[PDB]
């Protein structure tokens, strides 16, 4: 429940009269009054006042301005003839659907006038679907009842009706009311249905359940139920109404956030949408070099961000001038916010088309950010990504990392991550070669040298930045840093060094702490 | 029934004076324990070494692995006849030079492994060779 | 004596291996046969060359596209 | 009565609920959608087609060493004819 | 049978892929039941040939391997008897 | 024949600006 | 890592899989929905929306109607499919 | 023992509970629930702490439950005054000296 959050902030963050400041604190009573408002319209609670709302099926037993007010606003815009209208509507198609199967000639709704969907003094038929055979009528009975008694009586032409009704806490029984609706109707004065075989159905709008207790026709029962139950399910005014109501309440589940990529799921960012594994953790950057004496140099360093598709083998990399992180005059909470807003504009300066349709944050708490920059663009779906792939190498390299160290301005130069396996090897294979890459360029500095340049001959492009090589070359390569990365994780964790799954290993080598 | 508050004069004869009364436990008190073994047993060498100084101790010059080390020091000294600290961590740094460097060779360092403890039975050698597997700016 | 519609209608649910021209072939229990003697399978393995690739659940192969099939 | 008994029931099971099922035509191209619409003759109207089949870059090097990779291509609402089609199979 | 569907299918604009991976996108007009595509105004790509525009065309419903329908065609409406 | 579908468009039924009657028309 | 296969279709379907893109007497088989006339499956916000325009008898303004056309535009670019240029500028 | 302050407190009760049911109806209303005063914050209630003898009415406790193969009903009284929630001032004294010589 949103505490005193349902509008953006009841207008407190601006300077508005004491008229309007009255007005935004008695909003809470009327959100509370709503709230018990079944256990107070109750016409057992108040004197009988029996009032019903224009155009709905709110039978106010008294007069609460806040709950009537509430009430007036959750069905805006004519809702109840709308809803109505749409149930009969989905309840013929889904009977349409299927009717030729189950002895249905022709289905057409009759002419009912729209007061005839909220005025419970008079009533009508919803549906008029003919039969084509001397459909046998059944004893009206509760569709709730698993009891199979025919009376004998038969006749052509079979009617269906809906009701929709708002249950206080003591009117909430469906079943019971709805077979005394039906039962009234039967002998009504006025509400002149045509075939007296015409069943009833009623909607708990307030209480959320439907039911329906008239004659159920031979094989249409379940038929009655399974299309009761799809709509209570999924109706289309029903699930707006519902969804105005809880925006009136103040009230909003926790959205479900988005899951964790785990080793199952690793090759999963591969597909057509765009992801952009953001991983910003190196972009603080300072000198904190012991001098010789009286203190040590506290020179910040130019930062920068890690911008990297493996869905699409770019890498963008924004470089933080550490003038901007010096000087301030704020601490570090600031600078995240100002990290994640630059991000969102770096993805606004991207184009639409292009917007990484998922944004992979290996900082924990950057999602949240990320989400508050940019809410006007949600086309981007911020996936978590437990283990970090070592996008950091890239402040080690040495083109990469002097440019970073250097790099006073922000520059939103593009770069080719993978050295030529964009337009030579697969997608999920560029991936797991530049993961690969960067493991051995962080497991040390003279394997590094080893794996990525083994013949002195042998370089990066150069119009390139990591080192270009074949199959063979790239195998070779990859064999002697997977050795590398054996070792270190078996001096890390003093076991075997080769005794991890293939799984396993792809676990480790994408930062899963196993 | 009505939603009038009735008074309690007359209507509490029975009732108790710690009823509904619950006293509070210190929650997150697992979390603290484990806070605190954890720097009880990061702070074991410290505490260890916390009394013995530089140059006015005699025993100054002389977590998982160290109890394999201590069987395997009073295995070295249960073949000694009582030997002291110094002479124990000596012959525990042999057994571990010569169990673990022996190039996986068992016929040649059961002899140098007899010579060193005294040639007491083979089940004292099966045993060294055992800890001896089971031990490793 | 045996008509090859009999021993088709007997095998449905056996597993029995069915080759289409193409070279592949599904090894499963056949769910049913028409009249043009389109296969059914399920539960079935498809081998390429005598390779098997993977289960495909509910396979269907159409009436000109078969070759043979042998009770397994 | 036999219209759900069938061998080509099973197709009918594959698109018996807008279900997801991969065709494999003759052309050894793999379209995978949800099939709308079928017929006697197997003519299978689907909507939103994924085709993905193996390509060849053709010696694009000049030597002839070259990989296949999968060309995957989307279409909006395609009717694949059964006389084309080889083999379907519904996703499990 | 979908022949009678796509026989109703007649002044859309849509695309027929053959067996020889020949193309013809265009304005079909008439359809039989033997899927007798007779289209006006057409251009047909072969398979690693240059596309050539024809003002009238007539392909066969037997060489016809699929075909490719654009996101304005009613599905829905034209698939009942 | 395998499995085909078709849904007829559900052309709601007038309800405001009808400008006529007061009854729902046919 | 698994290629598509020649003339099969059990690597497709794995490919598929790991990039993540998988009284009578009788039960209902009733699937009932509310897609537009395009074929395209009218979101239930949208579908409100269509019904309350059938309800109110009136349509889309010319705004409306140009904010439409283009997020739907927008929409088929975007399922219809800068590298390069980076590479060669770098 | 003060036979008057519990009267006092049960006046007081009643007051504030006629106010926030004037704030709510217009009218009187004829025995409002104590559900809708006495609820916790938590679940929506103004969360009244009172030591009146408010007895929950038994007639009206009863839920709903609305199940897929129809429709179910539940089953379920005074609400709890703080008289005993809070421990008397000896017995408090009495305990804090033991506690007191316990932790020493």
């Amino acid at each position: 429940w949103e505490k005193a959050s349902g509008f953006e902030e009841s207008m407190k963050w601006k300077k508005l009269t004491n008229a309007q400041r009255s007005g935004l604190n008695q909003i809470p009573n009327r959100r509370f009054t709503l709230w018990w408002s079944p256990t107070i319209n109750r016409a057992n609670v108040y004197v009988g006042f029996q009032v019903q709302l224009d155009l709905t099926g709110i039978f106010m037993h008294g007069k609460i301005p806040t709950l009537k007010i509430s009430l007036i606003q959750i069905f805006r815009a004519h809702l109840w003839q709308k809803i109505h209208e749409s149930i009969v509507m989905d309840l013929c198609q889904v009977f349409d659907q299927e009717l030729d199967a189950l002895e249905i000639e022709t289905v057409q709704k009759e002419t009912i006038h729209p007061r005839k969907s909220y005025k419970m003094n008079s009533s009508c038929a919803d549906i008029l679907l003919f039969a084509s055979y001397k459909w046998n009528v059944s004893r009206p009975s509760l569709l709730a009842d698993s009891k199979d008694v025919m009376d004998s009586t038969t006749t052509q032409k079979y009617w269906i009706d809906i009701q929709l009704r708002w249950g206080d806490y003591d009117s909430h029984d469906i079943e019971r009311y709805a077979r005394a609706k039906f039962l009234d109707y039967t002998t009504d004065n006025m509400s002149i249905y045509p075939s007296p075989t015409g069943v009833l159905i009623a909607i708990d709008l307030a209480y959320n359940l439907h039911s329906a207790y008239g004659n159920w026709f031979p094989g249409s029962k379940p038929l009655i139920q399974q299309a009761m139950a799809k709509i209570m399910k999924a109706n289309p005014a029903l699930y707006v109404l519902r969804e105005r109501i809880r925006k009136g309440l103040q009230l909003y589940s926790s959205e479900p956030t988005e899951p964790y990529l785990s080793s199952q799921n690793y090759g999963e960012l591969f597909s057509n949408q765009i992801i952009w594994f953001v991983d910003d953790t190196n972009v603080y950057r300072v000198t904190i070099h012991k001098t010789f004496e009286g203190n040590l140099t506290t020179k910040p360093i130019n930062g920068a961000i890690f911008i990297f598709n493996p869905r699409t083998g770019q890498l963008f990399l924004k470089i933080i001038h550490t003038s901007v992180w010096a000087g301030q005059k704020r601490l570090g909470q600031l600078a995240k916010w100002k990290t994640a807003e630059e991000v969102a504009a770096l993805i606004r300066s991207l184009p639409v088309e292009e917007q990484p349709k998922q944004i992979i944050v290996t900082r924990k708490g950057m999602l949240d950010p990320l989400e508050v920059h940019l809410l006007d663009f949600p086309n981007i779906v911020i996936k978590g990504s437990e283990l970090q792939l070592p996008f950091q190498a890239c402040l080690k390299v040495e083109k990469f990392g002097d440019l970073i160290l250097k790099a006073t301005e922000p520059q939103m130069v593009l770069f080719n991550l993978y050295d030529d396996w964009l337009k030579t090897i697969s997608s999920y294979t560029a991936f797991s070669r530049l993961i690969l890459i960067l493991r051995a360029l962080h497991v040390n500095n003279d394997r590094a040298k080893v794996i990525l340049k083994p013949d002195k001959t042998t370089i990066t492009e150069p119009h390139h930045i990591w080192p270009t090589l074949t199959d063979e070359e790239w195998i070779k390569v990859e064999v002697q840093l997977k050795d590398l990365i054996l070792a270190d994780y078996g001096k890390k964790n003093n076991v075997n060094v080769a005794s991890l799954t293939q799984s396993e290993i792809r676990d480790i080598i994408l930062g899963m702490e196993i | 029934p009505t939603g009038e508050v009735l008074s309690l004069v007359g209507k509490l004869e029975g009732t108790r004076m710690g009823d509904k009364a619950q006293r509070t436990k210190p929650q997150m008190q697992e979390e603290r324990r484990a806070k605190r073994r954890k720097r009880d047993e990061d702070r074991h060498d410290i505490n260890k070494m916390k009394g013995y100084t530089l140059l006015s101790e005699g025993i100054d010059e002389m977590k998982e692995t160290r109890e394999t080390y201590e069987v395997l020091l009073s295995f070295i000294q249960a073949a000694l006849g009582d030997q002291p600290r110094d002479i124990l961590c000596g012959a525990a740094d042999e057994v571990l030079a010569v169990l673990k460097n022996e190039k996986l060779r068992d016929k040649e360092r059961r002899k140098e492994i007899d010579l060193l403890l005294g040639q007491t039975d083979d089940t004292r050698y099966h045993v060294l060779v055992n800890l001896g597997k089971k031990i490793t700016i | 004596p045996l008509n090859p519609k009999p021993f088709l209608n007997g095998l449905t649910g056996k597993p029995v291996m069915v080759k289409l021209k193409w070279g592949m072939e599904y090894k499963g229990y056949l769910v049913s046969v028409d009249g043009y003697m389109n296969m059914q399978l399920a539960n079935t393995e498809e081998y390429i060359d005598g390779a098997l690739s993977g289960h495909l659940g509910e396979v269907l192969i159409r009436c000109n596209n078969v070759l043979y099939i042998r009770g397994v | 009565e036999e219209f759900n008994t069938g061998p080509l029931s099973v197709l009918t099971q594959s698109v018996k609920n807008n279900t997801q099922v991969l065709i494999n035509c003759r052309n050894n191209k793999k379209l995978l959608g949800r099939v709308k619409a079928f017929d006697r003759h197997c003519n299978m109207v689907l909507e939103n087609v994924k085709e993905m089949w193996t390509e060849v870059p053709k010696s694009g090097k000049g030597k002839k060493k070259s990989k296949p990779v999968n060309k995957d291509r989307y279409i909006s609402k395609m009717f694949l004819r059964g006389d084309s089609v080889i083999v379907v199979l519904r996703n499990p | 049978k979908l022949v009678r569907f796509l026989m109703k299918l007649s002044h859309e604009t849509v695309t027929i892929e053959l067996k020889n991976g020949t193309q013809v996108h265009g304005t079909i007009t008439g359809v039989d039941v033997s899927m007798n595509t007779h289209l006006k105004a057409v251009k047909m790509t072969l398979k690693n040939r240059e596309p050539v525009q024809l003002e009238t065309l007539s392909i066969r419903g037997n060489n016809i391997r699929y075909f490719i329908l654009p996101d304005s065609l009613p599905l829905d409406t034209l698939l009942v008897d | 024949a395998y499995a085909i579908n078709v849904s007829q468009k559900r052309k709601y039924r007038q309800y405001m600006n009808r400008k006529g009657g007061f009854n729902r028309p046919l | 890592e698994e290629p598509i296969v020649n003339r099969g279709l059990a690597a497709a379907l794995l490919l598929c899989q790991n990039k993540g893109l998988l009284k009578d007497g009788y039960k209902p088989d009733v699937k009932i929905e509310y897609v537009d006339e395009t074929g395209r499956k009218l979101t239930p916000k949208e579908a409100f929306r269509q019904l309350s325009h059938r309800f109110h008898g009136k349509g889309s303004g010319k705004m409306k109607t140009e904010r439409r056309m283009k997020k739907l535009d927008e929409e088929a670019l975007l399922k219809k499919m800068l590298g390069t240029v980076a590479l060669l500028q770098e | 023992n003060t036979q008057e302050l519990l009267d006092l407190l049960v006046k007081c009760e009643n007051k504030i509970q006629t106010r926030i049911k004037i704030g709510l109806n217009s009218k009187m209303p004829s025995r409002f629930p104590p559900v809708v005063f006495y609820t916790p914050k938590e679940l929506g209630g103004l969360g009244m702490l009172s030591m009146g003898h408010v007895l929950i009415p038994q007639s009206d406790l009863r839920w709903s439950k609305q199940t897929d193969v129809g429709i179910t009903h539940f089953r379920s009284q005074l609400i709890p005054n703080l008289y005993r929630y809070i421990q008397p001032w000896e017995s408090e004294f009495i305990d804090s000296q033991r506690v007191w010589a316990e932790y020493a």
